[PDB]
RNA sequence: AGACCCACUCCCCGGCGCCGGGGGGCCCAAGUCCUUCUGAUCGAGGCCCAGCCCGUGGACGGUGUGAGGCCGGUAGCGGCCCCCGGCGCGCCGGGCCCGGGUCUUCCCGGAGUCGGGUUGCUUGGGAAUGCAGCCCAAAGCGGGUGGUAAACUCCAUCUAA
RNA sequence: AGGGCGUGAAACCGUUAAGAGGUAAACGGGUGGGGUCCGCGCAGUCCGCCCGGAGGAUUCAACCCGGCGGCGCGGUCCGGCCGUGCCGGCGGGGCGGAUCUCCCGCUCCCGUCGGCGGGGGACCGCCCCCCGGCCGGCGACCGGCCGCCGCCGGGCGCAUU
RNA sequence: GGGCCCGGGGGGCCACGCGUCCCCCGCGAGCGCACGGGGUCGGCGGCGAUGUCGGCUACCCACCCGACCCGUCUUGAAACACGGACCAAGGAGUCUAACACGUGCGCGAGUCGGGGGCUACGAAAGCCGCCGUGGCGCAAUGAAGGUGAAGGCCGGCGGCGCGCCGCCGGCCGAGGUGGGAUCCCGAGGCCUUCCAGUCCGCCGAGGGCGCACCACCGGCCCGUCUCGCCCGCCGCGCCGG
RNA sequence: UGGAAUGCGAGUGCCUAGUGGGCCACUUUUGGUAAGCAGAACUGGCGCUGCGGGAUGAACCGAACGCCGGGUUAAGGCGCC
RNA sequence: GCCGUCGCUGGCAGUCGGCAGAGCGAGAAAGAGAGUGGCGCGGACGCUACGCCGCGACGAGUAGGAGGGCCGCUGCGGUG
């Protein structure tokens, strides 16, 4: 269960970092990078992740799927979204919000989304 | 100096016990050489079997262990000749002899002397000459079938004879375990001393009755 | 901690190759890094060679 | 003990609770339907249990069965029921103390002489 | 756990000190929910004294 | 390991824990348990009591062995013997006991602590205590004497 | 030893010839490919699907860093060449003339040693565990041991010098 | 790195530069002055919404096609695996039992009969696998269909969006 | 003076519906200001690219106040007590065994394979089960011989005289008192238009089962002392109970 | 009508270091001519403890100590230092 | 005002959202109960629960004890 998965990793894991006083998890399908239960990408059956598009256009939305839970391979589904500045979130919020996945990831996978598309602009 | 309540202690550290410490890091190099040293002994001595000659059934001495049999040094002499078996010959065909021991008993002697029957029913013999086969040597048929027996042969056992139920007895009911131990301790404490009382009553009476 | 599901064996092109093997229960087993992290402790140092001076 | 103290009036059909370890006696002959819970219980006591009717209970199991602890019996195992309890109190060698002393051995030759009878100097 | 080692002369696997482990799906239902208070979540900070008179 | 212990908390501390005053020093008081009958007296009649002087005959080559007798009480009885056992002849109807051999389970002498069930059994030991005699006699069993 | 039944031809010594573990020697995979950093590099990047090549060899060492593929090696029930040993099989000259059981009749044992006293040492060995000196000094159904000295009496267990 | 040569500390010393100097020096607190440098300062933040002016479009919603996904008490759809569930099996078996019991080897006694050891079988407990019915899970364990919803790709929408 | 400052004949009231019987004689809407659950301005000014702005602490210097040199033994050290000229590196509670208690983990009336055996890292790890011999625990007590851990009721009989002992057969049965976390019952009660009475919960006087633990009182096992009457038998005893 | 006031949560068990040279003051007090002497009782101190005052000072007087701002005090002071 | 300790063995799993409805600080036990009859698609942070939050008191220390060190040194297993 993501409960005692959690008690494993919560100070053993290849992805906490442990510097300055901060603690961080390096892992995917982590929207905060936060070394936090809630936050974790591995131990939930379901978790939110936002990447940005291997080229520098948009942002890559990934769920995972409900039933294999066992099965790295297809156990997590991508979506590349590459539309304007408000329709990307519109499409991130409605992804959550109506199917209730992870309704409490909303504004965290919001806010990555932004900070993805804002770094993909022309640096001045 | 002691220090409250504790343990009074008298450690046997007062002599150079550092000088005469026998460490134990060359064990397992001790077991690969007595593991390499059966292996070749077996290889050496095969098809006999390896665990080396047949022993014989015995019970432990003293009354902690008399209910328990294991393995003895050699067959008895007496043993040996109820089975007609020659002393001499017996270990040049993988039978232990122990000249020392005695048969006080004769149950213990035929459950060696069946022992050793039953050993000869099993034991292949090969001729001396395997182009001249010989009176008492085991049949060409059953000798390419012979292989070298690991573990001990005929291994010993302690078996105990399974009693069923049965209706308890009237006599087996009164019978009165506990005073029936002590009044045999009793008479076992008293005997020298009672006809010690005897004796002199008998001579007392005489010199009155002469 | 009762479901034991069916696993897939996959063949050497890495794909099922129909057969399938219920879950030993061992994998159901509870998991206890303490446990663990306390034998691996006091095993590791059965290996060691001494040293003095 | 379970046993004894579940059969007590008025304590039928009540859930026994024990934070601890149930161990099995072999000197019991019949064992009742009991309904435990218990953070452990040995092997052997888990099919005497079980094969006459029992039930056993983890405690996160006991939490869905009985919220606020309703209709049970907590139960404690003796605590003084250790070797260490025999040498406490006053030592072993003032008036009136049955204390167990501290000896490497226990026999006739073994702080027996002065101290526990009058014979050697005195008793107390 | 039915079934004892058959390679082991004798063994069997660690029992489980806690059959559920979903904390989160355990303190959700109707069960536990229904005998909890309700949450007092109001935060009640220090009040600066001001003199009455 | 050492890394967990006092010694590296007393870093940087004069006297290590052992005091300005006493000091620590080598052998105040004696090695081991000198002064029993002297300045260690109260320690020793405190703690120990018996442990000076001589009482009881002396045995020259004791054996050990000569003095075996494991014992078990009654309420242990029928533990040697299977479960099986136990349950059939509670339910059979001929009246047949059946025989629990304690020196075959290792044991010479039966004792008296605990209840038997109401069951006949016959039992069979080197030695019986009065009290076992009559327990197992009360529920209908026989004691028989093995050598 | 004898009598009577029963069973026996391979067992070894010295020579001579033919057939299946040890020491030594010599060898056995694959990149110095294309860019590029450097004083020099064993570094970085690349080597189509696929994934440079070998891999039973990605131990280690050397070589102008930091190297499975440059060299030595490493792996391998890999190879070749010498020498030693072990184990079998024949020929010659020799030795032995070999055993089991049942009866009959015979024979049978270690001495200044044991043991005892005393002294000294020694031991857990305590009216003396072992050893040694001096004195006494054996027996032959005897002798020794049987963890408390001794007398009587049964037993057990061995057979010292 | 110039042959006791890798690096090259401190104490101690030479020189240069700056500062200062009659209560030995040093020290805590508080300022002030001066330097060494740092901000890689010197018209001083960034973000969201909205108003307005100017422009420019891989142009908005809604509908159509296709893929994927979440959920469904689909009030009770089919199929699956499956119950550390409960019931009926002539079910085909493994393990264990201090629960009972036709075959043989050795052995005492007259060719017999009794004893040890060696095996079937029956029974009980548990487990595995086959079959039928109830309840059940698929949130450590899922597919097909139907429905709702979300997302994506392509059309169509061509402009008060 | 006190009696909601009793009763009768200019100034403040946290008086302000009414149907009634009669002692006595359950929701109005808004809006605004604030001595109201800890500060804001929906207020401004000056200067700024080669000499100026900021930089606690840090480098040097000055001043004011403070300020005796550390370690140590000691009642007392700045001491006319001892070590210390200065710098670098080294330099002192460790390891083995035993014991005690505490804590953590495994299993649990058991537990432990440590010795032995089987099957590069690896001298590891894995396994043994008729390898658990053995240790510790499961039984104490006595110098020892040794002994070695609840009873009550019913019916019948023998003895002594309703009461006591012994012998038979049937029933029940591991103690009690005080306190005691927890649990259980529940007199009554937890509201919304008003009554009746339900289903789920929820509080509660009182009353129960009572964990662990403690105090106290009984019981049982072994040694010993006093008293005393009996019961058993292959050994009739200086016997055994 | 938990049967005076007042205040306060209590009980209990293991393991345990250092210490076992003390010294000072009011009062009481033994020896001594007395002693900054030797020896006691009580409490409080120094030792282990800084800080304001007593110029200076182990113990006196006040008061006990996290790092700070404002206010007010104690014992002591207010010619100048 | 700020730091830490101790105490409340204090509060927070209720982030229960368009399968929605925002409360449980309030002098004085127990239900924001259940029923039966008489346009927009939106709503901050949080929760390493070994975490986060609140409130109150407190803080001298030799010998000595204890706790915590994202203090520091060397080597081993994992990981980056
Ligand atoms: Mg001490
Ligand atoms: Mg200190
Ligand atoms: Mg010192
Ligand atoms: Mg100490
Ligand atoms: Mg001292
Ligand atoms: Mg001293
Ligand atoms: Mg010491
Ligand atoms: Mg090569
Ligand atoms: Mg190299
Ligand atoms: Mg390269
Ligand atoms: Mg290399
Ligand atoms: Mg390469
Ligand atoms: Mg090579
Ligand atoms: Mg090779
Ligand atoms: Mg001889
Ligand atoms: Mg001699
Ligand atoms: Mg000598
Ligand atoms: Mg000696
Ligand atoms: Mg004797
Ligand atoms: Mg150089
Ligand atoms: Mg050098
Ligand atoms: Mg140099
Ligand atoms: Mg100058
Ligand atoms: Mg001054
Ligand atoms: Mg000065
Ligand atoms: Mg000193
Ligand atoms: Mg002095
Ligand atoms: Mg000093
Ligand atoms: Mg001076
Ligand atoms: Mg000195
Ligand atoms: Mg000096
Ligand atoms: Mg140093
Ligand atoms: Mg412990
Ligand atoms: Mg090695
Ligand atoms: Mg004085
Ligand atoms: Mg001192
Ligand atoms: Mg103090
Ligand atoms: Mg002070
Ligand atoms: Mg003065
Ligand atoms: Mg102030
Ligand atoms: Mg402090």
């Amino acid at each position: 269960s993501a409960h005692l998965q959690w008690m494993v990793v919560r100070n053993c894991s290849s992805f906490l970092i442990k510097r300055n006083k901060q603690t961080y998890s390096t892992e995917p399908n982590n929207l905060k990078a936060r070394n936090s239960f809630r936050y974790n990408g591995l131990i939930h059956r379901k978790t939110v992740g936002v990447e940005p598009a291997a080229d520098g256009k948009g942002v890559v939305v990934v769920m995972k799927r409900r039933s294999g839970q066992r099965k790295p391979a297809t156990s997590y589904v991508r979506t590349t979204i590459n539309k304007n500045a408000r329709a990307t979130l519109s499409s991130i919020r409605h992804m959550i919000r109506k199917n209730k996945y992870h309704p409490d990831l909303r504004m965290a996978a919001i806010r990555r989304a932004s900070a993805i598309l804002r770094s993909q602009k022309p640096v001045m | 100096a002691p220090s409250r309540n504790g343990m009074i202690l008298k450690p046997h550290f007062h002599k150079d016990w550092q000088r005469r410490v026998a460490t134990w890091f060359n064990q397992p190099a001790r077991k690969i050489r007595r593991r390499k040293a059966r292996q070749a002994r077996a290889r050496r001595i095969a098809p006999r079997p390896a665990a080396g000659p047949i022993r014989p059934i015995v019970r432990c001495p003293t009354v902690r262990y008399h209910t328990k049999v294991r393995a003895g040094r050699g067959f008895s002499l007496e043993e040996l000749r109820v089975a007609g078996i020659h002393k001499k010959v017996a270990r040049t065909i993988g039978i232990s002899v122990d000249p020392r021991r005695r048969n006080k008993s004769t149950e213990s002697l035929q459950a060696n002397v069946q022992r050793l029957k039953e050993y000869r029913s099993k034991l292949v013999l090969f001729p001396r000459k395997p182009s001249a086969p010989k009176k008492g040597d085991s049949s060409a048929e059953e000798l390419k079938l012979a292989t070298q027996l690991t573990g001990p042969v005929m291994p010993i056992r302690n078996v105990f004879k399974k009693e069923k139920a049965r209706v308890i007895t009237e006599e087996e009911k009164n019978f009165k375990a506990f005073a029936s131990l002590r009044m045999a301790r009793a008479n076992a404490r008293l005997f020298g001393i009672r006809a010690k009382r005897a004796k002199e009553a008998a001579e007392q009476d005489v010199e009155k009755k002469k | 901690a009762c479901a034991r599901p069916l696993i897939s064996v996959y063949s050497e092109k890495g794909e099922s190759s129909g057969k399938n093997v219920t879950l030993p229960a061992v994998f159901k087993a509870p998991i206890r890094p303490d446990i663990v992290n306390f034998v691996h402790t006091n095993l590791r140092k059965n290996n060691r060679q001494p040293y003095a001076v | 003990r379970m046993i004894r103290k579940m059969k007590l009036p008025g304590r039928e059909n009540k859930t026994a609770v024990v934070v601890g370890t149930v161990t099995d006696d072999v000197r019991v002959q019949e064992v009742p339907k009991l309904k435990v819970c218990a953070l452990r219980v040995t092997s052997r006591a888990r099919s005497r249990i079980l094969k006459a009717g029992g039930k056993i209970l983890t405690f996160d199991q006991l939490a869905l069965d009985s919220p606020k602890g309703r209709g049970t019996v907590l139960l404690s195992g003796p605590r003084k029921g250790r070797e260490v309890y025999r040498h406490f109190g006053k030592a072993p060698g003032t008036p009136h103390s049955h204390t167990k002393p501290y000896v490497r051995s226990k026999g006739r030759k073994f702080e027996r002489a002065r101290g526990r009878r009058a014979s050697r100097g005195y008793k107390n | 756990w039915r079934k004892a080692a058959s390679l082991k002369s004798n063994y069997n696997l660690p029992m489980h000190k806690m059959l559920n482990t979903d904390l989160s799906r355990i303190l959700k239902s109707p069960e536990i929910q229904r005998a909890l208070r309700a949450p007092r979540k109001k935060i009640h900070r220090r009040v600066l004294k001001k003199n009455p008179l | 390991p050492s890394r967990l212990r006092k010694t590296r908390k007393l870093r940087g501390h004069v006297s290590h824990g052992h005091g300005r005053i006493g000091k620590h020093r080598k052998h105040p008081g004696g090695r081991g348990n000198a002064g029993g009958m002297h300045h260690h007296r109260i320690n020793f009649d405190k703690y120990h009591p018996g442990y000076f002087g001589k009482v009881g005959m002396r045995h020259y080559h004791l054996k050990r062995n000569q003095s075996f007798c494991p014992t078990v009480n009654l309420d242990k009885l029928w533990t040697l013997v299977s479960e099986q056992t136990r349950v059939n002849a509670a339910k059979n109807k001929t009246g047949a006991a059946p025989i629990i051999d304690v020196v075959r389970s290792g044991y010479y002498k039966v004792l008296g602590k605990g209840k038997l069930p109401k069951q006949p059994v016959i039992v069979k030991a080197k030695f019986f205590s009065r009290r076992a005699e009559e327990k197992i006699k009360g529920v209908g069993g026989a004691c028989v004497l093995v050598a």
